[PDB]
Order: structure tokens, then C-alpha cells, then sequence
């Protein structure tokens, strides 16, 4: 009753972390089904089906986007953390926090459903028509109304998180003196509000043209409009699951730093930079559809502008590790290799935005490497930080560090030893979405598909690490909630904070 | 900045401060990423070996040395057949091909 | 396929194209989407039905 | 005044403008509708049937 | 023509724009090269210089006004130098 | 129960003027009636027996939550629990919303501009196609934006007016305009010379004019909630003020409907 | 007693005290409970924020460095400023 | 709220660049050769092909220069 | 323990039997979440081989 | 006698970041990065 009735954020965020856990869990089984078809050329153990093999990769895809890094950074960490982060003794609407949770479960549970209904929604992620419109059968609807119930849940979490930060701060505390995953997560559900509704009339013309004979996207339509509407909900989607990875980041490499971090408002006006610049380069993605050449002029010039905010973060954060007293623990390790290889993930994607590069390197295994770098490594390891930092006050438990630095080791060689050979593959003409492959192409699928073992170690190494904790008393920190106990009540704190400015 | 960082280490102490950036001992960490390389080598090793349903004619060794007789060579059919990639291979400009060459 | 071909990329007909000559491709497809890539010549523009 | 004198000027009127069935007109890639044959709210199909 | 086994750049080319693009791909790479060498050896040497063993207790940096208009000034400079080609 | 209030001033009343709710039951409810209407959509969609009761079903057991759900709300309105700031908040969460509807209706009208603007070869680059007789604007559509832009004025008289009488009429005056609006369009479905399966103008029409007239659907039982609230206590506070900001963006929606359909023939 | 202009008159003063707290002269926080948490910035920069908790019974305690001093009191009413005394406005 | 510091106007001149290139290229489009919504527009061929080369030559024509240069790389 | 008006609204040392039952969870979450993809493979590899 | 905050940071210059030489190893971490560029 406690777990399904709960009004408070706390408990719905804990809800939220162990409901992305299951995710992550669901997403990691089929990527190993993915890269063991791909180790040898040839038949692998799909049995030369390649319509189940569109169907793992198209779950494998929509999970790990929408079940995982969306409800553990956003939902998870945000719903627990914003309140006492802020001062506020609880969300705006305590009620609609519920259900922005509970539409979830719904959602992933018609996603799963679609697999077992005729031959399965073999789409991909991105469900491109006329391929949506030709599948027969129920599967296609399953999946996409599970998109619109995920899209829902996401518009709704938004609302409360942004009438909470707006409406229910601390007595003396502006939008000056909040922790940076606060502005992340307010950013964030800016982006959520704005671009997800999109998304909704795009899969609503795409439901029409299935089942109503329509004429949104068919003979008579225009197919270059869905991937209109479609990256233009999916390019601000990338950014809504990096930004509380970037929040994360910065108050993990602030604390072990003994530092603040340098350089605020450009943080927050990178930040915003980014929020803004990610709606009007959407375009990038539709290079090779046959679009005009100054739209294809425009969306080259406008996508390479976002790379110099993300330089001042990640050179922020090295001035803020700068002239420091650091310690170098779990968490931090995992903010050290998000720095260092997220950095590996952006400079690619220059080379993506330049449309002349990307008539050679579109739906290769070269965008795919790209993708994993910022995904796998800059958001997992984000949601890890955290998980390291966070996890005595959110849980209990504490953890045992010699365990938790065998499963960083693991995961990051498995990482830099899956996804880099994929670099090579795509420069060298192997397309994406494929299980059969030319014979040439075999050293790197081999060394890649042993990667993915390291990494399915690490993810069974990680249930491991946990234990007991260990419960001391608070007098100072820099930050709200290292001032309360471990674990704190049920109503935290129970007289509302003031922040008092001396006389200077 | 200095009451977290000792809060934090009294909450987690197994978290060693012995003044080493690598803190944890190699000797603790090296063995166990050691043992679970091992198994998921064991994996990647039983997928290959087990998990197969068709290996291609292609790659049996019969072929590969009737292909390793003819090089990096594209028949075509309606002209002589032609060298492939021939920047990386190093053919100069003059031949073409292995029949239009006819070696002095 | 034979020793000399190269599996999976290998077909019956081919395209056969002269050189020098400044050539006008018309991309389309007829059921879905589809894309011509090779990868030598910088080419891959989207087959699109009706475009 | 002019909703409630259009209310009583309402489904009185008739068009038999027959329309020749072009490719973008009655579109079937799925036999029918979920409903039944017509579309919803139609009670004149114009569309027209034994296309001379 | 067709991919080579532990293959790592591009195919050879028959077009001239092809070239091009495989051009501009290596006239970027020029410019990744030392971004990438500029972050890697300033995280080694911030990692190994402010370890606590070495430090007593930090130094108050919130801002530097040069460097951040300097970070923010050059990485510009590139991009406008990648993209009129 | 009687000391459940005196604990609730001792700990959270007296100390900040924010609302803690207490455990409630139809979150979940709300969230597996979507699951089930979802699969009975499904299933009506392909024709399948047993599938159009299965969705109605769904979506009566989610009416019946949000009714109960809104219901505890008002409950919670009429015993004190919401102080000022409260209020403001449920003012920021109705523009949130807002926003959210409004990109939604910006997509919907991007397929129509796009559509529209450059026809195609499948349609013998025709726009609007032949055969298509287009709905005009110099006609009932017309007397629809005047009672439209009567309920704005209407609407608008209430939101600033101190009698109650006064209130109540220009409540049940907006409300009456709104049902007009609703009871019209649905002469303009069945008169009109097309089909939503007729071309991309009878889709783009058919699609957009339905979402617009379930939005006016659900600010007219709005602004009828909202009314019920005021007969008996003569008090709404946020109930008026956001059911009349959400009557107010409906008109906005049908400015851009009106202008870029009957008016661009988009 | 600061400008109370611009303030929400329920914001409970005594954070806008005219007093730097000092070792022989204290800022008295009224509390409700025998600890509370409250924030103090630094003196030098506005930006930061140092949050610390105050128990009953204890010495003057400084928070940030060269900031002011504190004493929490335990008591049963906080005087809502706004509407407390400025509606007194003796 | 806060004062934005030197390093954001930096940003907002690129920033702005493209959000008037942005608006730019969503004006223009309805002002080109196959936005026409009848046969009619192409059966005057002068003034079709004097607008479809109007459309063409604009934002290439600062280019022409350089592409019969082959400046297509940073380097030479 | 009093969650809703303890100190704390976990106390994780307080559930008799926590360790057990803590990796019975873990052990099932683990199991569901990397057996429910085998099952949609074989669910719909056993509907073709018919 | 009170409880007195601690001196928690010295100020940028005297501490240990006078021994760095910031522009010595941008300088160095330039000239390699322009040496594998070239
Ligand atoms: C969230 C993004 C994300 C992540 C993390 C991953 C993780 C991995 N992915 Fe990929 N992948 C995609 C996003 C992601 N992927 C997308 C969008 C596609 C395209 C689908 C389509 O085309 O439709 C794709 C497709 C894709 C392909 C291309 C297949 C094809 O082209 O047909 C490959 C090939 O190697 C691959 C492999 C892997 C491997 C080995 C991992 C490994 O990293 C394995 C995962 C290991 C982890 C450690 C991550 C799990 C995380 C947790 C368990 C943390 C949870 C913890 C808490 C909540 C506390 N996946
Ligand atoms: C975590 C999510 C995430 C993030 C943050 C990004 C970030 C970026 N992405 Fe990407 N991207 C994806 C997720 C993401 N992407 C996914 C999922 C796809 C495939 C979708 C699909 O089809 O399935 C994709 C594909 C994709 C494409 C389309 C390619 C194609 O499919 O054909 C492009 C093209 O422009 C692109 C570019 C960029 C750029 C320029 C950034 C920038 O934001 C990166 C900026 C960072 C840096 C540039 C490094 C830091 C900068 C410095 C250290 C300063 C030095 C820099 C310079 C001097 C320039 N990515
Ligand atoms: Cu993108
Ligand atoms: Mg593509």
C-alpha cells in the first residue's frame, strides 16, 4: 500500500531508479542477442530470421532510450533530489507525481507485449513509413501507443517538476543559489514540454494513416514530413537524457574537489545555450532523404555552433578539479571518465554535422559508435556517479569500494573495447541494421562482440556490491540534503529552511 | 566543503585514504577484472562454438586459398578484369588489371 | 558465390556505367524506403516512392 | 440569430455532384473502415460506384 | 572499391567528390587531434598535481575571466574555419 | 481522526503554506485503465470481435477515476486546504499545460502548411485536388468565429465581475456559446462533400477540426464544473480562473485553425 | 529590521534582522524543534552557499568564515513578518 | 535573473546568426519555384525559369568563386 | 519500524531477514529482466517452426 | 569562547598552484597535439 498509493517524492523517485534498473536489465538482454548474431558472419542463433532481428534491435532501441536513462536521470534522481535540493517539503502536485509514474508500467508493458502478437514491430526506433504502415497485424499499434503513454508520462513529470522549482523555493533562496542538477533538471523539463507534444501528432498522423486510411504519409502524402516531425521531437530527446548527466557531473566533481564549481552562470548559460540550439538543428538526420542544398547548408552550419557550450562545460569542470584537495573515490572515477570519454563522443559528431562526411557515414556503424559513446558512456556513467554518490542517502546500503572499482574497471573496458572497433567498421562502408555481413568485415565484429561479455560482467559484478551501512550525524555541508540523516524521514525537513544573506 | 568530504568518508569506510591515487590496491582489483575478462572470454568462446546455425562456404579453407591464388581481382563482364583498391594496394597508373599487364 | 567473388555483395546483373561522361541517376522505390550506397563513387541518396 | 436561423436551414439541401474515383478519393489500403463501409458521418457517399 | 579486412579509414575513391569528402574528413581530424591531446594531458597533469597527498587545502577559483572568453573564442574560430569548406 | 487534524496543524499546517496530501488510491487506477483502453484501441483498430467494448470500457473506467479523482480535489478546496500560493501554483501548472497543448496544435498545423504549400505528382500537383469541393469561409464557418469570439467576451466578463448573479450567467452564457460551436461543427461533418479517406485536405481537415472540437468539448465540461463549484458556495478560486485561461486558449487555437485552413485552404 | 518592501509577508524574520551576529551579540534563531537547519552565505561572495544546523542549548557558533554568529532559541511561535509586526508597526 | 557574464554574448552572437538564418530560410520557401499549387505556374516558361534560377544562384553565387577553385578543404 | 513519523522512511537493518530476501529480489529482478527477451525469441521462433 | 568556522581555502596564488606553471604545460600539451595533428 506504501508502494502503490505513495505521495511522496521520495518513495515515487525510488520507484522510479528500481523501474529503470528493470530496464536496464530488459535492454542489456537484448543487446546481447544482438552482438552474438553479429560475432561471425554468416547464421548466427536468430536462424537467419532478420524480421526477429528487427524486432530485438527496435526493443532493444526504444527501451534503452525511454525505460532507462529517461527514468533513472530524470525521474529517479530528479523527483528524489529537486525537493530537498530546493528546500521544498514536497512537489507541487503530489498526486500527478503518482501517475507520471504509474503510466510507465503500462507502457513498457504493451512494448513487451508487441514481441509476442504476430511477427513483432521490426521498425526500428524511429518507425519510418511506409515500413510502420506495411506491417500487418496489431504489433506496430502495441508499440506506438506505448510510445504515446511513455510521451505522456514524460509531459506530465515536467509539469510538476517545473510549477515545483518555480513555486515552492526556500525564503532567500533565488534562481541564483540552487545546485546545478536543479537547473539541469528545470532545463530539462523546458525541452520535455516543448518537444514531446510533437512527437504525439506525429505518431497520431502515423495511427491515422495504419488504421484510418488516411493521407498523412502514403502515396498521396509526403513521407519526408513524418522524419520532419519526428527529429524534431528526437533531437531535443538526446538532450533531455544528457543535461541532468551534465547536473550529476557537476555536483559529483565539486564535492571530492573540496571546490565550487567554476565558472556558474556560464554553466548555466552553456546550459541554456544548448536548450535553445537544440530545436532548430533537427535536420542533421536528413541528409541523404533529398533535401534542398541551402537546407542541407543551414542545418551543416547551425549543428556545429553546440559544440562550443558543451568546451566551456567540460573546460569548467577541469577548472573546477583545478587547484583543488581531490580524492579520488567511485563516483569520482565515474565523473573523470565521463569527461574524458564524452569528449570522444562529441568530436564525432563535428564530423556528422558536416553533411559533405555524412553522404559516406550515414546509417553506418560509425553514427552507432558515436551514439554509444555519448550514451554509454557520457549517461550511464552519469546514472553510475550518482548511484555511488547518492546511494546511502537515497537506499541505506552502503557499498563496498574494492567490488564497485572491479565493475568501473570492468565497464569501462568493455566499453572502450565494444564500441571503438565500430568506428572502423562504419568508415570503411558496414551499414547499420544488418546481421549478415561481408566476410572482410569480421576481426572488428569479433572484437567488439567480446567486449559485450566484459560488459555483461560488469552489469552481474554490480548486484554485488552492496552492504550495510554505516549512520554518523551532520553539522555543514554545501549542499542540502549531506545536513540530513541517512535515511532521512518521511516529511524531511520539518521546518522549512531559510537562507539568510549577512551583511556582506 | 571540508565537513562533507569527512562525513562522506565516515559513511563509506571502505573508501581508503592512504595518500595513492589509485586508492583500492591493484593487487585487490587486477586479479578480479582478470577473472571476469576470463569468463566472458568462456562466453564469447561458447557462442561461437555452439551457437552457430549456418558458417558459410565462403570462409572454409578451400576457398580461401582458391581466393588468396587470385588476389584483390574483379572480373568484369564486359571488359578485362581489374585490379580493386588500387591506391591502398600500390598499382601504378599504367596497369589496370592482371591480363592487360602481360608481364615482359 | 565462387573464389573470386565476394559474398553477400555480389549480384547477377550488374550496372554498367562509362567513364568521363557526366551521368544522371534517378533515385525511387516502389513499396518503402530504400537507399543506394556505394560507398567508392560518394554516392547514397534515399529511394523514397514518389520522389 | 444566424446559428439558429443556420439550425433550421440545416440537411435540406442536395448536391448529386458525382465524383469520378481518382487515386486520392476513397483511399482503401486497408478494406473498409472499423466501423462498417462508409465512412462515419456519411450518409451521402459521393464518390461513385460503376465508373463508366 | 569493396572493404578490407582490420580495415580502419575509407575505401578508395573513383570521383573527385568523394576525395573531397574524404578531405574534409581528414582536414577536421587535423583540429580533433589536438583538442582531444589538449584534454587528455591537462586531466593527467590536474589529476597528479592537486592530489591531497600534494595538497594542504585548496585555492578559492570561482571564475577567470580571460580564460573563459579564450575557451569560448577559439573553439568558434574552428568551427567557421570547418564550415565555409 | 479528530487528533489527525490537530497533528496536521502541529507539523505542517502552522510551519509552511504548501498542501501535503495524504495516500491515494487513483494514480494506478488511472494508469491500468489506460493500459486496457489502449489494448481494446488495438483491438478495435483491426476489426477484432469484442474490441470496441473492451476500449470503451477502458475509457469509462479512467472517466470514472478522473471523476473521482477531481472530486477529492474539490473536497480538498472546500475544507481550506489550499491558501494563496497554492492557488498560483495551480494557475503555473495550467499554463504548463497550455504550452503543451499548444505544440501539439503546432504540429498538427505543420502537416497542414506542409502539405498544402506543395502539392504532389500523386495528386497531379493540384491543390486542393479535383473533385475536392473546399468548405468556404464566407459562411457558417464565419458565424461560428462570431459565436466563438462571443463565448471569448463572455468568459472574459466573468473572470473580473464581483455579484454572483452576474458570474453565474456569464458562466452559463460562455457555456451555451460553446455548445453551439460543438453542435454546429457537427452540421459541417455531416454536410460536407468529403471524407477524412478523401485526399490530404479532407485528412489534415477532418484531423484538426476534431482535435479543436475535443478541446472545446473538454473547456465547456470544464467551465461546467467549474460553475456547480460556484451555485453552492459562491467561491471557485482556481477552478474559475484556470478553467477560464484554458477557454481562453481554445479561441486563441481556433484563430490559427480558422486562418490556416478555410481561410490559406490548407 | 530590513526594508520589508519586496519581502512575502510570511517569510518569518530574523533573517531580515539588521544585526551582524557577532561572539558577544549573537542572532537569535527561533526555532520550533530543538534543531533546524539554516543557510549563510559567504560574507566575500553571494554565490555560495553553506548550509549548517543549529541545536538547542549550545555556544554561539560562526558557519562560514568571518560570518556571523548564532544561538537557537526554542519557541512555541515564529513571528510570520509581514503581517506580525509591520501590521504592529511600533 | 542573474548577470549574464562576458562568455554568453560570445555564445549569443553565433546563436543569434542562426536564428536568423533559421528565420530566413523559413521565409524563403514559400517564395520558391515548387511551392505552386497548380499546372498553370510552369506553362510560362520565362518567368518560371527566371524565378527557379533566382532561387538557385541565391547564397550559391558566394560560392561560386571558391567552388571553381576546388577550395573544398581547410588545407590544400 | 514507523516510516511515516521515524527518523528515517527506510531503516533497512529492521526488516527480520533483509540480507535473504534482499537477494531474492535482486536474484529475481535479475532473472525476469535477462529471461523475458529468450522467451519473446523462442516464443516467436516456435510459431514459425510449424 | 564560540564555535569559529575554519580557514577553509587559501587564496589563488600562494597555495599549491605556484609550483603548476599553467602556461608551461599548455604550452607542452599544445606542441604535442600539433605535432601528432602534423
Ligand atoms: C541508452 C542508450 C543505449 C545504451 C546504454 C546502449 C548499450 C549497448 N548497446 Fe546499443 N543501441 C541504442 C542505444 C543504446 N545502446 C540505440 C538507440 C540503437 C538503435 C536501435 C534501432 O536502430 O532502432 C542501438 C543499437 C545497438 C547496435 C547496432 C545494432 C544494429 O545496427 O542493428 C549495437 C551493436 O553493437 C548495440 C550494442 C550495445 C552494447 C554491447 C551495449 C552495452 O553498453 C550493454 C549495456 C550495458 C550497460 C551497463 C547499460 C545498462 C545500464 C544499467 C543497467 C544502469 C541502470 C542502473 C540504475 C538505473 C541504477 N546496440
Ligand atoms: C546522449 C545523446 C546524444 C548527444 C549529447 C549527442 C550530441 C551530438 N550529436 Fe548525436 N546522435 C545521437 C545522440 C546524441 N548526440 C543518437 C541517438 C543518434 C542516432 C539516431 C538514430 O538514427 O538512431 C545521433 C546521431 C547524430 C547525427 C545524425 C547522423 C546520422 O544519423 O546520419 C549527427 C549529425 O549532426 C550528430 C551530431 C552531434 C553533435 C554535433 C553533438 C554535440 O552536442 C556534441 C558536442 C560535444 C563536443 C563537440 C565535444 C566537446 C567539445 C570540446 C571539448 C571543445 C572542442 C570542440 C571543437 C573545437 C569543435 N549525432
Ligand atoms: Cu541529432
Ligand atoms: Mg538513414
Amino acid at each position: 500500500m506504501r508502494w502503490l498509493y505513495s505521495t511522496s517524492h521520495k518513495d515515487i523517485g525510488l520507484l522510479y531508479l528500481v523501474f529503470a534498473f528493470f530496464g536496464g536489465l530488459l535492454g542489456t538482454s537484448l543487446s546481447m542477442l544482438i552482438r552474438y548474431e553479429l560475432a561471425l558472419p554468416g547464421r548466427g542463433l536468430l536462424d537467419g530470421n532478420g524480421q526477429l532481428y528487427n524486432v530485438i534491435i527496435t526493443g532493444h532501441g526504444i527501451i534503452m532510450l525511454l525505460f532507462m536513462v529517461m527514468p533513472a536521470l530524470f525521474g529517479g534522481f530528479g523527483n528524489w533530489l529537486l525537493p530537498i535540493m530546493i528546500g521544498a517539503p514536497d512537489m507541487a502536485f503530489p498526486r500527478l507525481n503518482n501517475i507520471s509514474f504509474w503510466l510507465n508500467p503500462p507502457a513498457l508493458a504493451l512494448l513487451l507485449l508487441s514481441t509476442l502478437v504476430e511477427q513483432g514491430p521490426g521498425t526500428g526506433w524511429t518507425a519510418y513509413p511506409p515500413l510502420s504502415v506495411q506491417h500487418s497485424g496489431t504489433s506496430v499499434d502495441l508499440a506506438i501507443l506505448s510510445l504515446h503513454l511513455n510521451g505522456l508520462s514524460s509531459i506530465l513529470g515536467a509539469v510538476n517538476m517545473l510549477v515545483t522549482v518555480a513555486g515552492l523555493r526556500a525564503p532567500g533562496m533565488k534562481l541564483l543559489h540552487m545546485p546545478l542538477f536543479v537547473w539541469a533538471i528545470a532545463l530539462t523539463a523546458v525541452l520535455v514540454i516543448l518537444a514531446v507534444p510533437v512527437l504525439a501528432a506525429a505518431l497520431v498522423m502515423l495511427l491515422t494513416d495504419r488504421n484510418i486510411n488516411t493521407a498523412y504519409f502514403c502515396e498521396s502524402g509526403d513521407l519526408i514530413l513524418y522524419q520532419h516531425l519526428f527529429w524534431f521531437f528526437g533531437h531535443p530527446e538526446v538532450y533531455i537524457l544528457i543535461l541532468p548527466a551534465f547536473g550529476i557531473v557537476s555536483q559529483v566533481v565539486s564535492f571530492f574537489s573540496q571546490k565550487p564549481v567554476f565558472g556558474l552562470t556560464g554553466m548555466i548559460c552553456a546550459m541554456g545555450a544548448i536548450s535553445l540550439l537544440g530545436f532548430i538543428v533537427w535536420a542533421h538526420h536528413m541528409f541523404t532523404v533529398g533535401l534542398d542544398l541551402d537546407t542541407v547548408a543551414y542545418f551543416t552550419s547551425a549543428t556545429m555552433i553546440i559544440a562550443v557550450p558543451t568546451g566551456m562545460k567540460i573546460f569548467s569542470w577541469m577548472a573546477t578539479i583545478y587547484s583543488g584537495r581531490v580524492w579520488f573515490t567511485t563516483p569520482m572515477w565515474f565523473a573523470v571518465g565521463f569527461i574524458c570519454l564524452f569528449t570522444l563522443g562529441g568530436v564525432t559528431g563535428v564530423v556528422l554535422a558536416n553533411a559533405g562526411v555524412d553522404m559516406l557515414v550515414h546509417d553506418t556503424y560509425y553514427v552507432v559508435a558515436h551514439f554509444h559513446y555519448v550514451l554509454s558512456m557520457g549517461a550511464v556513467f552519469g546514472i553510475f556517479a550518482g548511484v555511488y554518490f547518492w546511494g546511502n542517502l537515497i537506499t541505506g546500503l552502503g557499498y563496498h569500494e574494492g567490488r564497485a572499482m572491479v565493475h568501473f574497471w570492468l565497464l569501462f573496458i568493455g566499453v572502450n573495447l565494444t564500441f571503438f572497433p565500430q568506428h572502423f567498421l562504419g568508415l570503411a562502408g558496414m551499414p547499420r541494421r544488418m546481421f549478415d555481413y561481408a566476410d572482410c568485415f569480421a576481426g572488428w565484429n569479433a572484437v567488439s562482440s567480446f567486449g559485450a561479455s566484459i560488459s555483461f560482467i560488469s552489469v552481474i559484478v554490480f548486484a554485488t556490491t552492496f552492504q550495510e551501512a554505516v549512520r554518523t550525524v551532520p553539522r555543514t555541508a554545501t549542499t542540502l540534503e549531506w545536513v540530513l540523516l541517512a535515511t532521512p524521514a518521511h516529511h524531511a525537513l520539518s521546518q522549512v529552511p531559510v537562507l539568510r544573506t549577512a551583511s556582506s | 566543503a571540508r565537513a562533507q568530504i569527512e562525513r562522506w568518508a565516515a559513511e563509506h569506510p571502505t573508501a581508503p585514504r592512504v595518500g595513492r591515487i589509485f586508492e583500492v590496491p591493484l593487487g585487490y582489483v587486477v586479479p578480479r577484472v582478470a577473472a571476469g575478462i576470463a569468463a566472458a572470454g568462456c562466453l564469447w568462446y561458447m557462442n561461437n562454438t555452439f551457437l552457430q546455425t549456418y558458417r558459410p562456404e565462403s570462409l572454409s579453407k578451400e576457398f580461401l586459398e582458391e581466393q588468396a591464388k587470385i588476389g584483390e581481382v574483379a572480373q568484369r563482364m564486359n571488359a578485362p578484369p581489374v585490379y580493386l583498391n588500387p591506391f591502398t594496394n600500390r598499382i601504378p597508373g599504367s596497369i589496370l588489371g592482371p591480363e592487360d599487364a602481360k608481364p615482359e | 558465390v565462387q573464389p573470386g567473388q565476394l559474398r553477400v555483395l555480389e549480384v547477377d546483373e550488374r550496372l554498367v556505367l562509362p567513364t568521363n561522361t557526366l551521368i544522371r541517376l534517378l533515385v525511387t522505390a516502389s513499396d518503402v524506403l530504400h537507399s543506394w550506397a556505394v560507398p567508392a563513387l560518394g554516392v547514397k541518396m534515399d529511394a523514397v516512392p514518389g520522389r | 440569430a444566424f446559428m439558429l436561423y443556420d439550425f433550421a436551414v440545416g440537411l435540406e439541401e442536395e448536391h448529386h455532384v458525382t465524383i469520378p474515383p481518382y487515386p486520392w478519393m476513397r483511399i482503401r489500403r486497408l478494406p473498409g473502415m472499423p466501423w462498417g463501409q462508409d465512412g462515419l458521418f456519411e450518409g451521402h457517399p459521393r464518390v461513385a460506384t460503376t465508373w463508366p | 572499391d569493396s572493404p578490407q579486412p582490420w580495415q580502419l579509414l575509407f575505401q578508395d575513391t573513383a570521383t573527385s567528390t568523394a576525395q573531397a569528402m574524404i578531405d574534409l574528413h581528414h582536414d577536421i581530424f587535423f583540429f580533433l587531434i589536438t583538442v582531444v591531446t589538449l584534454v587528455f594531458y591537462m586531466m593527467f597533469q590536474i589529476i597528479t598535481k592537486f592530489h591531497y597527498s600534494k595538497v594542504l587545502k585548496p585555492e578559492k577559483l570561482t571564475h577567470h575571466t580571460t580564460m573563459e572568453v579564450i575557451w569560448t573564442i577559439i573553439p568558434t574560430l574552428i568551427v567557421v574555419m570547418i564550415a565555409i569548406p | 481522526h479528530q487528533t489527525a487534524k490537530e497533528f496536521y496543524m502541529e507539523h505542517i499546517g502552522k510551519r509552511h503554506p504548501f498542501h501535503v496530501l495524504p495516500p491515494s488510491p487513483w494514480p494506478m487506477l488511472a494508469g491500468w485503465g489506460t493500459y486496457v483502453s489502449c489494448l481494446g484501441m488495438a483491438a478495435w483498430f483491426h476489426n477484432m470481435p469484442t474490441g470496441g467494448a473492451l476500449m470503451a470500457f477502458g475509457m469509462a473506467n479512467i472517466a470514472w477515476t478522473a471523476i473521482t479523482w477531481w472530486r477529492d480535489c474539490a473536497i480538498e478546496g472546500d475544507m481550506g486546504m489550499h491558501t494563496e500560493v497554492v492557488r498560483k501554483n495551480f494557475i503555473s501548472g495550467m499554463w504548463a499545460f497550455i504550452v503543451s497543448e499548444a505544440l501539439l496544435f503546432v504540429g498538427l498545423l505543420w502537416a497542414c502548411l506542409h502539405l498544402g504549400m506543395s502539392p504532389s505528382v500523386a495528386l497531379q500537383m493540384q491543390w486542393p485536388p479535383v473533385g475536392i469541393e473546399p468548405i468556404g469561409w464566407d459562411k457558417r464557418a464565419l458565424v461560428m468565429s462570431a459565436v466563438l469570439a462571443a463565448s471569448y467576451y463572455s468568459a472574459n466578463v466573468a473572470m473580473v465581475a464581483k455579484d454572483p448573479k452576474v458570474v453565474m450567467g456569464a458562466l452559463a452564457t460562455t457555456i451555451g456559446l460553446g455548445a453551439m460551436f460543438l453542435a454546429d461543427q457537427y452540421l459541417e461533418y455531416n454536410e460536407t462533400p468529403f471524407t477524412i479517406t478523401d485526399s490530404p485536405y479532407g485528412t489534415t481537415f477532418f484531423v484538426t477540426t476534431g482535435f479543436h472540437g475535443m478541446h472545446v468539448l473538454l473547456g465547456s465540461l470544464y467551465l461546467t464544473a467549474a460553475l456547480m463549484m460556484y451555485k453552492r458556495t459562491h467561491n471557485a478560486g482556481a477552478a474559475l480562473k484556470s478553467s477560464i485561461l484554458y477557454w481562453h486558449f481554445v479561441d486563441i487555437v481556433w484563430i490559427a485553425v480558422y486562418g490556416i485552413i478555410y481561410v490559406g485552404q490548407y | 529590521y530590513r526594508p520589508l518592501g519586496d519581502k512575502e509577508l510570511w517569510h518569518e524574520a530574523w533573517m531580515y534582522e539588521d544585526k551582524f551576529g557577532t561572539e558577544e551579540d549573537p542572532i537569535i534563531v527561533p526555532s520550533l524543534e530543538a534543531e533546524r537547519i539554516i543557510g549563510v552565505t559567504d560574507p566575500e561572495d553571494e554565490t555560495l552557499v553553506v548550509w549548517g544546523i543549529l541545536k538547542d542549548g549550545e555556544p554561539p557558533r560562526q558557519f562560514v568564515e568571518n560570518g556571523e554568529f548564532y544561538v537557537l532559541k526554542h519557541v512555541e511561535y515564529i513571528k510570520k513578518v509581514g503581517d506580525v509586526l509591520e501590521a504592529i508597526e511600533g | 535573473p542573474f548577470k549574464l557574464p562576458l562568455d554568453a554574448y560570445i555564445l549569443m552572437l553565433p546563436i543569434t546568426y542562426a536564428s536568423a538564418a533559421f528565420v530566413a530560410m523559413c521565409c524563403r520557401v514559400p517564395t520558391a519555384d515548387p511551392e505552386t499549387s497548380s499546372i498553370a505556374y510552369y506553362e510560362d516558361e520565362q518567368k518560371s525559369a527566371a524565378a527557379a534560377q533566382r532561387y538557385d544562384n541565391s547564397f550559391k553565387q558566394f560560392f561560386d568563386a571558391r567552388i571553381r577553385n576546388h577550395k573544398v578543404g581547410v588545407f590544400q | 519500524y514507523d516510516f511515516e513519523h521515524g527518523p528515517h522512511y527506510l531503516q533497512p537493518e529492521k526488516i527480520p531477514n533483509f540480507w535473504s530476501k534482499f537477494y531474492a529480489g535482486t536474484g529475481a529482478l535479475y532473472a525476469v529482466g535477462l529471461g523475458v527477451p529468450l522467451f519473446a525469441v523462442w516464443w516467436q521462433q516456435s510459431k514459425l517452426k510449424a | 569562547k564560540a564555535v569559529y568556522a575554519p580557514s577553509e581555502y587559501f587564496k589563488y596564488g600562494e597555495g599549491a598552484s605556484k609550483h603548476f606553471g599553467f602556461a608551461k604545460h599548455v604550452a607542452i600539451a599544445m606542441t604535442v597535439g600539433l605535432g601528432l595533428s602534423f
